[PDB]
């Protein structure tokens, strides 16, 4: 259970650099 | 290996609730 | 007798004998089969055969 | 029904003299006149069954027989430990400085 | 126009989301590569026979390990520094057990970093901003370096290397110090106040700029939203700062030229990575940390010990028992 | 292995010219001010 | 603690004779030892064979004996193994092997004598430390 | 032919033990009243077999194959030797010397390592009664020494041994010693081997004969920490006689 | 008494997985009027 855990969290960060890239609140020049 | 059953309650809630607190001020952020 | 199909002849490998909440393999219940231990024959005190 | 065989040693006397039997090379530095010569051939024609024997190597001078003698006091045997004499263990055990 | 030009045009393209580049197609595959097998070993791949003694050593999750004891294991020392690709092993469990792996991970990645250092030269050139970005990531660059390359062909082996783990990275430190007195080299000591210094003057300068925020906004909102993106004027007052800190201070103590302030800001860590990096890079030759071990002797001539040789009993500590059964003879001559 | 080998020398090399080749296409010129 | 010239005095002979050094002399036989010997000598030990050290009570059980100048100078002219059955000057600097040990070519018959008092005068400063390695730096 | 190191290294020959034409099925003649000596003789192992274990219920064990994992370490050579002519006509070889054990890890199905000494270590290897001549179907069966895996000075992970190392386990200092027994007390194991010698080649004029081996032995037990395999190794081996 | 370990993860996220999910939704609906 514990080798399943940690690749779970590690797997969870690997998809919140996908959405923090791709879907970022644009920087707009306002 | 013989680890502390009580580590993969730990690490769940250590996630779980102050990721939920997170998601619910972003939520509730993007509805006004 | 293979060993083999003296285990199919055995109410532990019948899929009616469970529960809902009986959770796991089914080596968790009554363990993981190592051997046959044989065939068993009953006689009483005057040598009938008993089954 | 388990023990280490080279503490068990310790307690014979293997602990206290120079087994010609199992004791590795350096440890003939210790008496005057053994080093490198006859403790070379004391390996050698190691396993002996009484300390005596080894007055008795093919070859020895009479210089030698008599360094022996003066040195038997120091000398002892105990059966052979295979744990101590393999590996080529006699002539280097791993203990430099 | 035709074909390879349509091509040229999309990999240069400044309006990708992410800058491919001509480096960037050296970098992608064998950034790739190193990352998938890292990960695939990290979690699956069996033990290790790091010192070449038939003695492996598991780094994976599936073998035992947790996140900090796991690691991809150097390269077996029987090895040294040949090149051990897949194709050179009779079988992939050959090439698991004498830890092949970690040589396709490195190799991999030290491509794909080299040409990461190129892609922010090229991009920077393609956007028609100065160069010098990259010169900066040199620093970094040239430390994963000296680990992984230059301190195993200086000793010899890719089994030196630091391995690809939290507690790997430990036991190649303490080895090190005991091999190469590193605390007692000067650019190792360079390297901290490379760092030190940089984690000080980024406190620093984020304390004085946030110290002089420009009243923008209310109580009730992040002063955050002060500033708005690509804003003509800044937000901070720098002579405020500057009042501030040079009377902390003196006055001439304290930059008032935000260009002069940002260069410095650049060069101490930088300057003091590479002088850590080179300090790995030389330990890599043998030339160690400064030796005042019995330095210090009476008129009699009994030693008098000082603080050096204190740290000369601990280095010995790590000496004798590392590799335990490593060594035959009795000096650890590489 | 032997198939892997092969098949690794040919993906090193295609990417290898691409690089050559791309930085030969001119590369001077790309970039957003003097096309010298 | 000072180098006294008690400290200074050493066996010259098995006879029991003695002579006593000027601290010059213990000092001269330092630069030396280090010059010639301390490449595998350092500290007392002896590198290429870690077996045998130069303790003064190692050098007394060698044959010949060794813990006095006139036999720690001959062992310098013409070594030999610690039994005296071998010598050994093809392979352990010497005056005898000059030729082949550069180093030995100009030292004069009283730098051997230096170098014999400082192996003879050092352990009587640094006790164990001297021949026992790296347990005691 | 005459080649150099320059011309083997890199290459895996170095492994390999010299070889005969497919000609060479001469004899070589055996003078009673001779003394003759193995000057080289090379193993070279081809398979490694080792015995699974049958379950309780067992049946019958076999020997599956392996995966060797260590390279070309494999070979032994430079091996020396008298070879004796008995009275009773058969000839015996005592192994004096050479280099006569490899450590071997070789791979189960699952992923099961097993290490293994490969030696004949005092090898002592007689052929049947009355030989005349070595021949292409001269035998020798032999039985050697198999010393434990690892010496007396290796130290395991926490730090114990059998000559050195920590005699208890240190990083639980107040559990019960009595279940962690095995592990703490290191055991030096001696066991025996068997080998059979085919000889299949014979160059009477040089004194070269070449043939196959099988030989059986016990692997490692991880001085006594867990219970060895049969392992049974095959392969082909190269022997050169000169009179003494 | 000798009681499935696992049980107490699975009561916890039982309740808080669907719990955490309304809340959102509560919350974020409130922010709208
Ligand atoms: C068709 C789906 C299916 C089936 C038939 C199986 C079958 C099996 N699995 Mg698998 N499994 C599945 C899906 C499935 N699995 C999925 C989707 C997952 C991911 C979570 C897993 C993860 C998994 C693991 C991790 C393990 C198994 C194991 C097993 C075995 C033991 C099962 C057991 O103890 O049951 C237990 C079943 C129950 C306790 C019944 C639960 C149903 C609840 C009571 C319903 C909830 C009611 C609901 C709240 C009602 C409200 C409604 C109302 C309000 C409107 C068995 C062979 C185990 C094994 O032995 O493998 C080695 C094991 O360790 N499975
Ligand atoms: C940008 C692409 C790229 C680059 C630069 C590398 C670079 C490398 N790889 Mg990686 N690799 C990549 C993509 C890449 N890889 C991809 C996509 C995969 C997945 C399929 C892999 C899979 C892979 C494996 C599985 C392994 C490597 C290995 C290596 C190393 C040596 C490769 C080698 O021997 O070729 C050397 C280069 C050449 C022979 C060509 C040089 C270029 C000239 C100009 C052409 C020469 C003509 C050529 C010989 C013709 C081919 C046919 C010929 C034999 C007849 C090196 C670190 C090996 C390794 O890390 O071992 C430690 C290894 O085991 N790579
Ligand atoms: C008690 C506080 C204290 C002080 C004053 C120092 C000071 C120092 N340490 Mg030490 N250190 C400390 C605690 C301290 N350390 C602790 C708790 C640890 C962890 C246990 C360490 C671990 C450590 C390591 C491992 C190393 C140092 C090193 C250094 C040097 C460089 C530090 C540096 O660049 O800082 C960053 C700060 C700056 C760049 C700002 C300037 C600071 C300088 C030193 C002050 C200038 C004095 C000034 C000229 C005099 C007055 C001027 C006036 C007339 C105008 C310096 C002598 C390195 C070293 O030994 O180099 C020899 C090194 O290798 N330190
Ligand atoms: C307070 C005590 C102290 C302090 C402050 C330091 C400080 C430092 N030590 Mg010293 N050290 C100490 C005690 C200390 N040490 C002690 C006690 C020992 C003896 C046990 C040592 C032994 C020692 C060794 C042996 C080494 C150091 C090194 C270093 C440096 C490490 C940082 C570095 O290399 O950055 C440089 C930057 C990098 C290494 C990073 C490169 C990053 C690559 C290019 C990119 C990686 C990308 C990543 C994989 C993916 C991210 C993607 C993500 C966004 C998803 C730094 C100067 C190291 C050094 O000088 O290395 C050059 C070194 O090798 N130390
Ligand atoms: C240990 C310290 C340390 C780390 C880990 C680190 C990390 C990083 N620094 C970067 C940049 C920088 N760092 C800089 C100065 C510094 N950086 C420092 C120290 C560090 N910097 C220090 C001390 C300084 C002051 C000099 C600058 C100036 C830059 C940059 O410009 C650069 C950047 O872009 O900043 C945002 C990034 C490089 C991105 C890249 O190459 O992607 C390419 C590689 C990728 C995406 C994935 C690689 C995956 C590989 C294959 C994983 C397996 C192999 C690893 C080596 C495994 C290691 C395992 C560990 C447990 C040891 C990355 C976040
Ligand atoms: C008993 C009695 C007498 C009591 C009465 C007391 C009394 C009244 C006494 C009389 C007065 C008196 C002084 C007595 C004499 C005593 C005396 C001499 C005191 C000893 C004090 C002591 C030695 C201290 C040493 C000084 C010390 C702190 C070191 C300073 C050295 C120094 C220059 C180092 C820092 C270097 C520096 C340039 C830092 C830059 C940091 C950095 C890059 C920040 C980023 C940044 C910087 C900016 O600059 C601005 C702008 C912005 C934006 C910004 O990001
Ligand atoms: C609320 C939501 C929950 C949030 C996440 C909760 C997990 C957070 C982490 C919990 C603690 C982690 C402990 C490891 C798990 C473990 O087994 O514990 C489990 C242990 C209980 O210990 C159990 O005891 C049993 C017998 O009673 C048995 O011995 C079990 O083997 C043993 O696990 O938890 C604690 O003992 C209770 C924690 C109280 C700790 C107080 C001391 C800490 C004070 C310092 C805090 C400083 C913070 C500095 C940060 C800045
Ligand atoms: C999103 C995440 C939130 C979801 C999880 C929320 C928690 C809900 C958990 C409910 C499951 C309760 C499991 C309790 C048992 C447990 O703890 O043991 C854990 C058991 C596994 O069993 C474990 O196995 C081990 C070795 O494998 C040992 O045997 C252990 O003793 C045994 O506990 O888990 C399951 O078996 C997992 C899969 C079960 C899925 C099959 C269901 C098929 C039935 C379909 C009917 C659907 C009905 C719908 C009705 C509407
Ligand atoms: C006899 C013994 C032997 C003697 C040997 C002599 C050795 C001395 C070498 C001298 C080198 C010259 C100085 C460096 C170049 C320089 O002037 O920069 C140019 C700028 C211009 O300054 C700016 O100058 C500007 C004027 S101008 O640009 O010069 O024209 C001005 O606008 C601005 O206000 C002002 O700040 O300097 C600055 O920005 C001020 C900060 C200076 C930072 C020092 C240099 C980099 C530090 C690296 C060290 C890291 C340490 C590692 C830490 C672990
Ligand atoms: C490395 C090549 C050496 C140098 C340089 C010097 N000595 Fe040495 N010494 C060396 C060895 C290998 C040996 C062992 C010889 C053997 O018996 O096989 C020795 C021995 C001595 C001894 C005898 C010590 C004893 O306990 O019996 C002495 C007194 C000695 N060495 C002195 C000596 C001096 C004075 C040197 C400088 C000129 C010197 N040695 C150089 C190896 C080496
Ligand atoms: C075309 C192109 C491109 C793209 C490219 C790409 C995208 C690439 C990719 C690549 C990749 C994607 C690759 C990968 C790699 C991989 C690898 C190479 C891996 C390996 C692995 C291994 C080998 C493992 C193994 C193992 C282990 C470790 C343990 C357990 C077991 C096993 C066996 C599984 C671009 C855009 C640039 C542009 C130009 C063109
Ligand atoms: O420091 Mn010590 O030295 Ca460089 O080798 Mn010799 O021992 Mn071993 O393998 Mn990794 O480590
Ligand atoms: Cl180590
Ligand atoms: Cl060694």
């Amino acid at each position: 259970m514990e080798t399943i855990t940690y690749v779970f969290i590690f797997a969870c960060i690997i998809a919140l650099f996908f959405f923090a890239i791709f879907f970022r609140e644009p920087p707009r020049i306002t | 290996m013989e680890v502390n059953q009580l580590g993969l309650i730990a690490t769940a809630l250590f996630v779980l609730v102050p990721s939920v607190f997170l998601i619910i001020l972003y939520v509730q952020t993007e509805s006004q | 007798i293979p060993e083999k199909l003296a285990f199919y002849d055995y109410i532990g490998n019948n899929p009616a004998k469970g529960g809902l909440f009986r959770t796991g393999p089914m080596n968790k219940g009554d363990g993981i089969a190592q051997a046959w231990k044989g065939h068993a024959v009953f006689r009483n005190k005057e040598g009938e055969e008993l089954f | 029904e388990l023990v280490n065989v080279v503490d068990e040693k310790l307690g014979t006397a293997y602990g206290e003299k120079i087994d010609l039997n199992n004791t590795n090379i350096a440890a003939f530095i210790q008496y005057r006149g053994l080093y490198p010569t006859l403790a070379k051939l004391i390996v050698k024609n190691a396993p002996y069954e009484s300390v005596e024997d080894v007055l008795n190597i093919p070859g020895l001078t009479e210089r030698q027989k008599q360094i022996l003698r003066e040195n038997l006091e120091h000398f002892t045997v105990t059966e052979v430990e295979t744990a101590l004499v393999e590996g080529g263990d006699r002539y280097n055990n791993g203990l430099y400085k | 126009a035709n074909l390879w030009e349509r091509f040229c045009n999309w990999v240069t393209s400044t309006d990708n989301r992410l800058y491919v580049g001509w480096f960037g197609v050296i970098m992608i595959p064998t950034l790739l590569a190193a990352t998938i097998c890292f990960v695939i070993a990290f979690i699956a791949a069996p033990p290790v026979d790091i010192d070449g003694i038939r003695e492996p050593v598991s780094g994976s999750l599936l073998y035992g390990n947790n996140i900090i004891t796991g690691a991809v294991v150097p390269s077996s020392n029987a090895i040294g520094l040949h090149f051990y690709p897949i194709w050179e092993a009779a079988s992939l469990d050959e090439w698991l057990y004498n830890g092949g792996p970690y040589q396709l991970i490195i190799f991999h990645f030290l491509l794909g970093a080299s040409c990461y250092m190129g892609r922010q030269w090229e991009l920077s050139y393609r956007l028609g901003m100065r160069p010098w970005i990259c010169v900066a990531y040199s620093a970094p660059l040239a430390s994963a370096f000296a680990v992984f390359l230059i301190y195993p062909i200086g000793q010899g082996s890719f089994s030196d290397g630091m391995p690809l783990g939290i507690s790997g990275t430990f036991n190649f430190m303490i080895v090190f110090q005991a091999e190469h007195n590193i605390l007692m080299h000067p650019f190792h000591q360079l390297g901290v106040a490379g760092v030190f210094g940089g984690a000080l003057f980024c406190a620093m300068h984020g304390s004085l700029v946030t110290s002089s925020l420009i009243r923008e906004t209310t109580e009730t909102e992040s002063a955050n939203y002060g500033y708005k993106f690509g804003q003509e004027e800044e937000t901070y007052n720098i002579v405020a700062a500057h009042g501030y800190f040079g009377r902390l201070i003196f006055q001439y103590a304290s930059f008032n030229n935000s260009r002069s302030l940002h260069f410095f800001l650049a060069a101490w860590p930088v300057v003091g990575v590479w002088f850590t990096a080179l300090g790995i890079s030389t330990m890599a030759f043998n030339l160690n940390g400064f030796n005042f071990n019995h330095s210090v002797i009476d008129a009699k001539g009994n030693v008098i010990n000082t603080w050096a040789d204190i740290i000369n009993r601990a280095n010995l500590g790590m000496e004798v028992m590392h590799e335990r059964n490593a060594h035959n003879f009795p000096l650890d001559l590489a | 292995m032997e198939t892997l080998k092969i098949t690794v020398y040919i993906v090193v090399t295609f990417f290898v010219l691409l690089f050559v080749f791309g930085f030969l296409s001119g590369d001077p010129a790309r970039n957003p001010k003097r096309k010298d | 603690a000072e180098l006294t010239p008690e400290v200074l005095t050493v066996p010259l002979n098995s006879e029991g004779k003695t002579i006593t050094l000027t601290e010059k002399q213990y000092l001269e036989g330092k630069r030396l030892f280090q010059y010639a010997c301390a490449s595998c000598h350092v500290g007392g030990i002896t590198k290429t064979n870690p077996s045998l050290d130069l303790r003064t009570e190692t050098l007394a059980l060698a044959t010949p004996p060794r813990d006095n100048i006139e036999g720690l100078v001959d062992y310098m002219k013409n070594p030999t193994t610690y039994d005296g059955e071998q010598e050994i000057a093809e392979v352990h600097p010497s005056l005898r092997s000059a030729d082949i040990f550069p180093k030995m070519r100009n030292l004069t018959e009283k730098d051997l004598v230096a170098i014999a008092g400082h192996i003879l005068v050092e352990p009587k400063i640094l006790g164990d430390k001297w021949g026992g390695g790296k347990v005691y730096y | 032919q005459t080649l150099t190191y320059d011309d083997i290294v890199g290459t895996g020959l170095a492994n390999k033990c010299p070889t005969l034409d497919d000609t060479a099925r001469g004899a070589y003649p055996i003078d009673s009243s001779q003394t003759y000596r193995i000057a080289r003789l090379c193993l070279q192992p081809t398979t490694f077999l080792v015995k699974e274990e049958p379950k309780n219920k067992r049946q019958e064990a076999e020997f599956v194959p392996t995966k060797l994992v260590t390279r070309e370490t494999t070979s032994l050579d430079q091996i020396q030797g008298e070879l004796k002519v008995n009275s009773d006509g058969s000839l015996t070889f005592v192994e004096e010397d050479g280099i006569d054990f490899q450590p071997v890890t070789v791979q189960m199905a699952g992923g099961e390592r097993i290490p293994l000494l490969f030696t004949v270590k005092n090898l002592v290897a007689s052929t049947q009664p009355n030989v005349t001549s070595i021949t292409t179907s001269t035998d020798f069966k032999g039985e050697f020494n198999v010393p434990s895996y690892r010496t007396a000075n290796f130290l395991d992970p926490k730090g114990r041994g059998l000559a050195s190392g920590y005699d208890s386990a240190i990083a639980l200092p107040q559990a019960k010693e009595e279940e962690l027994a095995r592990a703490n007390v290191k055991r030096f194991s001696l066991t025996k081997g068997q080998i059979s010698l085919n000889v299949a080649k014979v160059d009477g004029r040089t004194g070269e004969i070449a043939g196959t081996f099988e030989s059986e032995q016990l692997s490692d037990d991880d001085m006594g920490a867990h219970e060895p395999h049969e392992v049974k190794i095959q392969g082909v081996f190269y022997a050169s006689i000169e009179p003494a």
